[PDB]
């Protein structure tokens, strides 16, 4: 085949497809969207009040097993009227296949904390809290994680500024650290880089 | 395919048993960490005479910066500011103008060698050569201000490296 | 003397690699992994590359790859000797960590002489390898090789059979199967309890399918059999780096698409498109079509992992980075229960936490 | 060398700043800093702490380790190479070599 | 290298090793620090006909994902064969 | 009741008579590459970066310049297509020369951004290039003619919108030249604009020579004061210095043009 | 070349020096202003122009992949020459 | 068909009755899904693996061709299994995932990219 | 240079007692290596 | 639908307090948002199909030591993508920022013939190609 | 409708309003020992001052969802506080000591620069 162009793997494409149907079927209370990516990675997108429901079943069904849970993390999409994106990246070491999970919240709508069915979601969920301001319910110690104590924003989402609004130093009148404004001796500089000729025909939007 | 690192049931006859004892009471495994201790000391060490011996290099090593000329003495960089679009932390800021006889060069051209990770995209991204990681590493500061390097800075530094940067630019080019 | 509760407070380390990769071109944030697991910085770089080859839809050439195993196995025996030589260093013998220095000190030169730099090579990159091997590295490569296996010997010397260096690990931090697949372990934390999983077997990339190696399980979950598996592990890697020596092809080492890898130099000297091609892909980059993916890798530390989300720009859009241990030191609480404070050193020391990819 | 690898910070001479200070570590920094005996030097080690370096626009970290105790030594790279710490560290011994404390206190 | 052959024996002895024959210090055996130049070769994109870009185009081969079910009898399935069971190793089983 | 139905890669489109392949792709929000082609002056159909494939039709028409028909099925991405535009940027880079770096075009340029879009990733050409002497036409507009395509986009500018004809081609074939003949200079109110219009390097503004890289600017969408049209412009900045004044489209004002005071 | 203001301080070959009542001169107070004396304007002004037999030349600065993008100049103007845009190198056309 | 020493999992404990543990197991959750309403597809499919691993049980006496034919690994991970199927087959009841979806996501929830 | 040490120890410089007009008798630099020789000094090359 | 019980809330969407941004860079902001024009110097138009939202410009100034650009302003480089105007908005309103919009500028279908180049008796006659 | 949405903890205002009172009471006890143990310079006065301040400026809110969050924000900084996890430099960072007063009026904003 091509020496520079990917293979494609068409039987598993056809296996995720159908193992997405098989989900979809068995849970559609809560299912709203099953796609499987070019590259075969099956996305199973919910009604953020299934989060319990879907991954309890998707760990103890004895026909998906994901037991372990790889990574959960959040999106910032301020477009949208929910603007978090939650995701769930699970693994079956029986299947030897990968999943992911996908709801949705916004600042102010609690989700319901993943904790009971995977305890790797307690400190991912701390961060999710921290970096995004997402609540979780029912979680056994939520609390910042990776921010100073005191810090406030939560600097992951979009419109949080990168240099963020205060800076540290140390001052001597004082004696001790204090926190001030933030001023640049260089501003970081924003390039425009985006060509304004389209690069990827088949991802074209409708007018 | 596996293999188990911890698997194995000891032996429970009195040979294997009374080997066994002996280790627990005359500390025979203890005296073997010491026979390799023992061993190191009569072996020679690998301690080289710092700074009068030198850790060996190549000459692909990111050093310290230096903007390069042509032969005849002219600049190579022409402002074109590629190296300062790569840079992965904006540690370059360039200014550039038409000169007096209308050549396109660079007004300013500094890099904070203090936002520099020395990665060497700048010199990748060079057109022409101009901008390279020199091969001193030995020029550490007694102020923050002296590692803001200014055109001046960076030109000197050519001046100062260009013997060993034309040589081990003419012994890796042909790889780039 | 007993250990009721262990609250790990991290953050110290916490730099907002994620927030800035939004504002850097694709090759732009390939600096930034090496500098997340500092001690196994090829192997980071990997993870990343194969992620945005995955949205690019290319594959890099077949040289690239098995460089890319080569300097993979190098990575590990790199990271296992700090692993195994700080954890036994913080316990109070640090004889071994001197010997095995020396080692990582050679293995530093053979990254300087591929990339120029010692640790943050920035020489994996989505495509292939940014230069080719100089001339004579496999043959320095081979004869640093050929003595290793030794010097892991004077390792197991110090420790294997020593009655202090069991008593300090054997039977500390159990860890049972079904535990350590809830709390998200992977890697070393996973097969010291019998699990028998390993991404290079079980999901393997590049070329890790053409090489022959044996995965060392552990029977009891504790700290010791987590030692005998990482030192195991450097004798495979040994045995790996052997068949990637005798198995290295000819050919280009990145892809043959100027819309993604720069063109050589000599090219860009003399060529109209070749020329643009460099310039764009140093200002703007190439754009990666619109997607989503999780892609993992056996790091030295176990999975490693990246969910990159891409716009369709040259920017990435998102990226989260899965770092092992981070699952790993939320684990510190549980596996330190009913254990006294000193055995709460070897416990951090067998989960081999760098807080440069917890923190990112 | 007769720099002593493993030493505890009340018996410390020097402080080496290497890495990465955050917002969240700089009052501990200033901390141990403040407990150093006198007389104490500092050497700043690689970008990070010199300056902020690839984080130097970060909402978390100091932008160099010099707004927090006075540094007596800049170490550039990233990161310096063993060797260019070394030549670093014997700067320093240099700077120390040139200090006229009693010359000074003669002739106040 | 240099070792007098009693020392030698007793570092030899001592570590129960032959030392000698895997010195962890670097002599004659290092490859020259000055080479011949390389001449590396090109990649199979390199042809002056039947090779037009969109031929080769990896990234435009790219699609969107396959929306199997959108919201807007049969036979179980698991998302892939169960996985094969591991073999022991014939290298050396037991440590 | 006056339009028809065309088809763009199967999608149908109410186009009313007149309208050409061009325009009924742009309906659908999809842009055919051009260069010689702009919406504000008269059609020229020489650059041929607009070929593209009528279903059944074995060859290709220039998008631009053909009038659509009834029942036209237009592939702007089918093999055929594609090929035509990869041979035509070879064409256009044969001769064009390496200064991508020096150029001020670099990072803002149509030849650039196509060629990565729509052409191949290497070359072929191993002859020697072309090389054209540089004309003086004033102090505001610079010349590189060796960067010319010869799209005639200036030509056609300062004709019809400018009402100037001293803009002309001399000579033939591949040494045909864009220029004024004679040494003369093109002082109207309105040519900066064929900076804007150029889509390569070999016009640009002289005052702007060198000073900045398009992607490093700031854009402050402003207004003009120069006069009482008030014409909309972008004021470019970069790191809290104005850099250079552009136009920017307003239909019933400056449509895409300015004054050179303003400019 | 470097010349020096009334102040007493170089010029940069970029015309840069503090006038007389800049403070931020202080900081060169025992201590120095580096500037470099190799001015390239000169250097490359000294170079003599090369008489070729053609109307065009091209120019990749020596060295062949060491110099830089190869370019075409022309050379139908004879009251000037032509000089490279990266290099600087004048060329002029012999007899025609 | 003798009894091997340890599963090799740590903390799963070795069985010495698994062809009596499984039946039970598996008979148990027929015994659940039998609650569920007919047409829900968590009781079809269900039903379905789980009699055919019922019917593997009842067909091989040798612990080492059963755990074959189930490929499940280790016989006591295959009781595992069962347990946690047994498990999730109770909640099931309670969030009765087979009524029809709950609501609608805004009209581009899942457009990507935006 | 003495091509029977171990690689790293084979070549060594004894400094200048006296340069540019600094006494370096005892105050040494690897910073006194002038470029030429740099790069014989630490392996970049074979030839002095 | 749900089992999860809903309360009613009627009150307009504003997070500014929860936010953790200074008073300062709320209530003395303004919030432009618009599309993107074109850049003049070239003719494509993918840049111009999504909505922006970027704040008033404040100092710059220049740093004493190098002549470097230095800012005071946490919000100087940030710049929002939306699909809609109506997101822009939405998403202004709830930030408690003030804003003002800029309606979407379209070109105008043209009326292009090539056979009007060479017109018998019009002003439309090219004089060259 | 778009109204009917999910609570946090309050179904209403007054269900909020109770426990934004728990909270003010925990941070008013609290005082006393963060300034004894954190060996602040500060009076209780101050201190509680500060508390009152703090509520204050987020009076106007009617919202029991974004209440929901500002007393889980403000009981998450309790709990650093109690448990020491603050340093005296995060407790102090409430009272800007080092930060010189910034002019309110017109006029003695437009002599120092550009901002409203
Ligand atoms: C414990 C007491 C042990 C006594 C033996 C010491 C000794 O001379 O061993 C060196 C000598 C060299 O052994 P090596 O490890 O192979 O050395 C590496 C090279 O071969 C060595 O080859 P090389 O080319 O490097 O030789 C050059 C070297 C050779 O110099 C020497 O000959 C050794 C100097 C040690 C003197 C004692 O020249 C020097 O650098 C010597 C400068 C002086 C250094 C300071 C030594 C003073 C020590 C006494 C302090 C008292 C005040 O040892 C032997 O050959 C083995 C025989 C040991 C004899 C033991 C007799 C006592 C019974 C116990
Ligand atoms: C039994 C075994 C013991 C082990 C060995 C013990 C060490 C013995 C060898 C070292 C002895 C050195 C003693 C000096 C101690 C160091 C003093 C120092 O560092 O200077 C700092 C100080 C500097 O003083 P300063 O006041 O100028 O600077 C301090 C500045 N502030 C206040 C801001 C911090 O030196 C002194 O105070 C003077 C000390 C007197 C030293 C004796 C000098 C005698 C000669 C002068 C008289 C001339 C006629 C003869
Ligand atoms: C005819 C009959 C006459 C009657 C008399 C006959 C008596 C002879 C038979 C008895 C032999 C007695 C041996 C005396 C040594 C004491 C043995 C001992 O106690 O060692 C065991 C001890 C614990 O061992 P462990 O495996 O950890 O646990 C076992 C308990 N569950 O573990 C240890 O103590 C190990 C040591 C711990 C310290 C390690 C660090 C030091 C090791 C290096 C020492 C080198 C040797 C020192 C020699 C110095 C001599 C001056
Ligand atoms: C600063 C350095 C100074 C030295 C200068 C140079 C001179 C070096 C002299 C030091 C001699 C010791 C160094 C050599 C030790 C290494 C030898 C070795 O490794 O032997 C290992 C051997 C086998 O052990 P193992 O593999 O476990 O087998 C178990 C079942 N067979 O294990 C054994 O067989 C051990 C047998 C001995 C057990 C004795 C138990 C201790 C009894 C204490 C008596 C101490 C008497 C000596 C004290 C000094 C007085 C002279
Ligand atoms: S080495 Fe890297 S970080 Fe340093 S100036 Fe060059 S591109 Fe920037
Ligand atoms: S140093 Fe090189 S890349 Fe940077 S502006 Fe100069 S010519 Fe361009
Ligand atoms: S190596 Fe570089 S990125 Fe890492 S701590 Fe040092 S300066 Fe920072
Ligand atoms: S016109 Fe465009 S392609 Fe030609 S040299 Fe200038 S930037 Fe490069
Ligand atoms: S100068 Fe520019 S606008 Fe005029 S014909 Fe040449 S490329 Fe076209
Ligand atoms: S755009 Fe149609 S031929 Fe030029
Ligand atoms: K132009
Ligand atoms: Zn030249």
């Amino acid at each position: 085949t091509r020496p520079t162009v990917r293979p494609r793997n068409d039987v598993a494409h056809k296996q995720l497809s159908a193992f997405g149907e098989y989900v979809a079927e068995i849970l559609p209370k809560y299912v709203q969207q099953v796609q499987v990516s070019c590259f075969n990675e099956l996305e199973i997108c919910i009604h953020p009040d299934g989060v319990i429901p879907v991954l309890t079943f998707l760990r103890d069904h004895s026909n998906a097993q994901f037991k372990s849970l790889a990574d959960l993390t959040a999106v910032d999409i301020p477009t949208r009227q929910n603007r978090f994106e939650i995701v769930y990246n699970l693994l079956s070491l029986r299947f030897n296949s990968r999943i992911r999970v996908k709801t949705y919240t916004d600042e102010l709508t609690p989700i319901e904390s993943s904790v009971p069915v995977y305890k790797a979601a307690n400190w991912y969920e701390r961060e999710i809290w921290d970096m995004f301001g997402v609540f979780f319910a029912n979680h056994p110690d939520l609390r910042r994680i990776l921010t100073d104590y005191g810090f406030e924003g939560h600097p992951f989402r979009k419109d949080f500024p990168l240099s963020g609004y205060v800076e540290l130093r140390y001052d001597d009148e004082v004696k001790r650290v204090v926190a001030e404004p933030v001023e640049l001796a260089q501003e970081f500089r924003k390039f425009d880089l985006n060509s304004p000729w389209e690069a990827f025909p088949a991802y074209r939007q409708p007018p | 395919t596996y293999k188990y690192v911890n698997l194995r049931e000891p032996s429970m006859d009195m040979k294997s048993v009374t080997d066994r004892a002996a280790q627990t009471l005359l500390w025979t495994e203890l005296i073997r960490g010491l026979g390799m201790t023992l061993s190191y000391l009569f072996r020679e060490p690998a301690t080289i005479n710092y700074p009068f011996e030198k850790g060996p290099l190549s000459p692909r090593f990111r050093g310290e910066h230096a903007l390069r000329r042509y032969p005849s003495g002219e600049e190579r960089c022409i402002a074109c500011k590629l190296c300062e679009a790569v840079c992965p932390a904006q540690a370059i800021t360039i200014e550039a103008e038409p000169r007096a006889d209308g050549s396109r060069r660079t007004t300013r051209y500094d890099i904070d060698m203090t936002k520099c990770i020395y990665c060497g995209f700048c010199q990748e991204a060079c057109p022409v050569d101009a901008i390279v990681e020199g091969p001193n590493f030995e020029f550490s500061t007694e102020t923050h201000e002296e590692l803001l390097y200014n055109k001046e800075k960076l030109l000197n530094n050519g001046d100062k490296w260009e013997a060993e940067i034309a040589a081990n630019i003419q012994a890796d080019y042909l790889y780039r | 003397e007993m250990v009721r509760k262990c609250d790990p407070h991290i953050g110290l380390l916490h730099r907002g690699t994620e927030k800035l990769i939004e504002y850097k071109t694709y090759l732009q944030a390939l600096p930034y992994f090496d500098r997340l697991d500092y001690v196994s910085m090829m192997c980071n770089e990997q993870a990343y590359s194969l992620a945005v080859e995955k949205l690019l839809n290319i594959r890099p050439p077949p040289r690239a790859q098995w460089i890319r195993v080569l300097f993979g196995e190098i990575t590990r025996l790199l990271n296992h000797i700090m692993a195994v030589t700080t954890h036994a260093l913080d316990i109070g013998a640090m004889t071994p960590f001197f010997w095995m220095f020396e080692e990582r000190e050679k293995m530093f030169e053979f990254y300087e002489r591929v990339s120029g730099a010692r640790m943050h090579a920035a020489y994996v990159r989505p495509g292939g390898v940014h230069q080719d091997l100089p001339l004579g590295l496999m043959d320095d490569i081979y004869e640093f090789s050929k003595n290793f296996s030794l010097r892991i010997d004077e390792l197991e010397e110090m420790l294997t059979n020593n009655r202090i260096w069991r008593n300090r690990t054997v039977d500390i931090g159990i860890v049972t199967a079904e535990d350590a697949l809830n709390y998200g372990f992977s890697g070393v934390m996973l097969r010291g309890s019998g699990i028998q999983w390993d991404l290079r077997k079980t999901q393997p990339y590049d070329v890790y399918d053409q090489v022959e190696f044996d995965v060392p399980i552990g029977s009891r979950g504790d700290c010791y059999d987590r030692y005998l598996c990482r030192v195991e592990e450097m004798r495979q890697s040994i045995r790996i780096i052997s068949q990637c020596l005798n198995k290295m092809p000819p050919g280009e080492i990145k892809v043959d698409d100027a819309k993604v890898s720069p063109p050589k130099r000599a090219e860009m000297k003399t060529s109209m498109e070749s020329l643009i091609h460099h310039f764009k892909l140093y200002t703007e980059g190439y754009q990666v079509p619109p997607g989503a993916t999780y892609t993992a890798i056996e790091a030295p530390k176990g999975e490693f992992g990246v969910y990159l989300v891409s716009d369709g720009s040259s920017r990435p859009y998102r990226c989260k980075i899965k770092a092992p241990g981070f699952a790993h030191l939320a684990g510190l609480d549980k596996m330190s229960k009913g254990h006294m404070l000193a055995d709460v050193v070897a416990i951090i020391g067998t989960q081999d936490i760098v807080f440069g990819e917890v923190d990112r | 060398f007769g720099v002593v690898f493993r030493a505890s910070p009340r018996q410390s001479d020097v402080m080496i700043v290497a890495g990465t200070l955050t917002n969240k570590m700089a009052p501990a920094l200033r901390k141990v800093y403040d407990q150093m005996p006198e007389p104490r030097y500092v050497v700043s080690m690689g970008s990070c702490a010199n300056g902020g370096g690839y984080y130097h626009y970060s909402y978390s970290v100091v932008r160099g380790c010099d707004r927090i105790v006075p540094v007596d030594i800049y170490v550039p790279g990233c990161p310096p190479t063993a060797e260019a710490l070394l030549y670093g560290i014997l700067q320093l011994q240099k700077k120390i070599k040139r200090e006229k404390r009693l010359r000074i206190w003669y002739r106040r | 290298a240099s070792a007098t052959r009693f020392i030698q024996w007793l570092r030899n002895w001592a570590s129960g090793r032959d030392l000698q024959a895997k010195l962890q210090l670097r002599y004659q055996e290092i490859s020259k620090r000055t080479q011949p130049p390389p001449k590396l070769p090109v990649g199979p994109s390199h042809k002056l006909s039947n090779n037009y870009y969109c031929t080769r185009d990896g990234r435009r081969e790219a699609m969107p994902p396959s929306i199997v079910m959108s919201s807007q009898e049969k036979k179980a399935v698991s998302p892939a064969p169960p996985i094969k069971r591991w073999e022991l190793s014939q290298d050396e089983p037991y440590l | 009741s006056n339009l028809i139905e065309v088809f763009v890669d199967g999608q149908s489109v109410m186009v009313e008579p007149g309208t050409t392949v061009l325009q009924a792709c742009e309906k659908v929000g999809m842009q055919i590459p051009r260069f010689c082609y702009h919406e504000r002056l008269s059609v020229a159909g020489n650059c041929r970066m607009c070929l593209v494939e009528i279903e059944k039709a074995p060859k290709v028409v220039a998008a631009c310049a053909m009038p659509v028909m009834k029942g036209w099925n237009i592939l702007t991405n089918s093999e055929k297509t594609k090929k035509a535009r990869e041979g035509v940027m070879e064409f256009l880079l044969a001769n064009h020369p390496l200064d991508c770096p020096i150029c001020d075009q670099g990072g803002e340029c149509d030849l650039q951004d196509q060629s990565m879009m729509f052409g191949s990733d290497r070359s072929r050409f191993l002859e020697g290039k072309r090389a054209v002497e540089d004309k003086n036409i004033g102090p505001l507009v610079k010349t590189i003619m060796t960067r010319c395509i010869q799209c005639t986009r200036c030509i056609r500018f300062a004709s019809e919108i400018a009402g100037v004809d001293d803009l002309g081609t001399t000579g033939r074939g591949n040494d045909m030249q864009v220029g004024t003949y004679i040494e003369k200079m093109f002082m109207s109110e309105l040519s900066g604009n064929i900076i804007d219009i150029c889509p390569v390097g070999a016009l640009t503004s002289k005052p702007y020579a060198f000073t900045a890289r398009p992607w490093e600017t700031r854009k402050t969408e402003s207004i003009d004061v120069m006069d009482a049209v008030g014409s909309n412009i972008v004021v470019s900045t970069r790191t809290g210095e104005v850099m250079r004044i552009l136009p920017r489209m307003h239909e019933d004002i400056n449509e895409e043009w300015i004054s050179d005071k303003t400019r | 070349g470097v010349r020096t203001s009334p102040t007493g301080e170089k010029v940069t070959h970029t015309g840069q020096v503090y006038d007389d009542g800049d403070y931020r001169k202080v900081r060169f107070v025992g201590r120095q202003k580096e500037v470099n004396e190799n001015f390239a304007i000169d250097l490359i002004a000294e170079q003599p122009v090369s008489q070729v037999g053609s109307r065009v030349i091209s120019c990749d600065g020596g060295g062949g992949a060491l110099g830089h993008p190869r370019v075409y100049i022309n050379l139908d103007k004879e009251t000037k020459t032509g000089t490279c845009g990266y290099c600087g190198l004048q060329f002029r056309q012999q007899h025609h | 068909g003798l009894l091997k020493k340890t599963t090799g999992l740590v903390g799963l404990a070795v069985c010495e009755t698994p062809h009596e543990r499984l039946k039970i197991l598996y008979t148990k959750i027929l015994d659940v899904l039998g609650h569920i309403p007919k047409n829900a597809a968590y009781r079809k499919y269900t039903e379905q693996i789980t009699n055919e691993k019922l019917s593997m049980v009842k067909a091989e006496p040798d612990v080492k061709k059963l755990e074959e034919r189930l490929q499940g690994g280790q016989i006591e991970e295959v009781i595992l299994q069962a347990e946690n199927e047994l498990s999730l087959a109770r909640k099931m009841i309670q969030w009765k995932p087979w009524e029809p979806l709950v609501e609608e996501p805004p009209a581009s929830q899942w457009k990507w990219p935006i | 240079e003495d091509n029977k040490q171990f690689f790293g120890r084979h070549r060594w410089v004894i400094y200048t007692t006296e340069m540019n007009g600094k006494n370096t008798f005892w105050d040494v630099d690897g910073s006194m290596v002038p470029p030429e020789w740099h790069r014989w000094l630490h392996c970049m090359t074979d030839d002095p | 639908t749900r089992d999860t019980q809903l309360i009613t809330v009627d009150e307009k969407l504003d997070i500014t307090t929860i936010t953790g941004v200074p008073e300062e860079h709320i209530k003395t902001r303004k919030a432009r948002i618009f599309v993107p024009a074109r850049n003049n110097m070239q003719s494509g138009v993918n840049n111009t199909k999504k909505w922006k939202m970027e704040f008033d410009t404040r100092e710059r100034w220049e740093n004493p030591l190098m002549g470097w650009a230095s800012t005071a302003d946490p919000l100087s480089n940030l710049v929002l993508t939306f699909s809609t105007k109506e997101d822009a908005v939405a998403f202004a309103e709830k930030n408690g920022w003030s804003y003002d919009v800029e309606e979407r500028k379209v070109p105008k279908p043209k009326s292009k013939s090539y056979g009007a180049n060479f017109s018998w008796n019009k002003r439309t006659r090219v004089s060259t190609k | 409708a778009s109204t009917s949405v999910k609570p946090i903890f309050s179904r209403d205002m007054n269900e909020a309003k109770r426990r934004v009172r728990e909270l003010y009471r925990a941070w008013y006890r609290e005082v006393p020992n963060t300034v004894h143990l954190f060996q602040l310079d500060i009076s209780v006065k101050q201190g509680r001052d500060k508390v009152r301040e703090m509520f204050k400026k987020n009076a106007h809110i009617t919202d029991p969802r974004v209440v929901d969050l500002l007393v889980i924000k403000g009981k998450m900084e309790l709990e650093e506080t109690i448990k020491v996890w603050k340093q005296r430099t995060h407790v102090m960072r409430f009272f800007h000591e080092t930060e010189a007063p910034r002019p309110k009026d017109f006029l003695s904003k437009f002599y120092v620069g550009h901002d409203p």
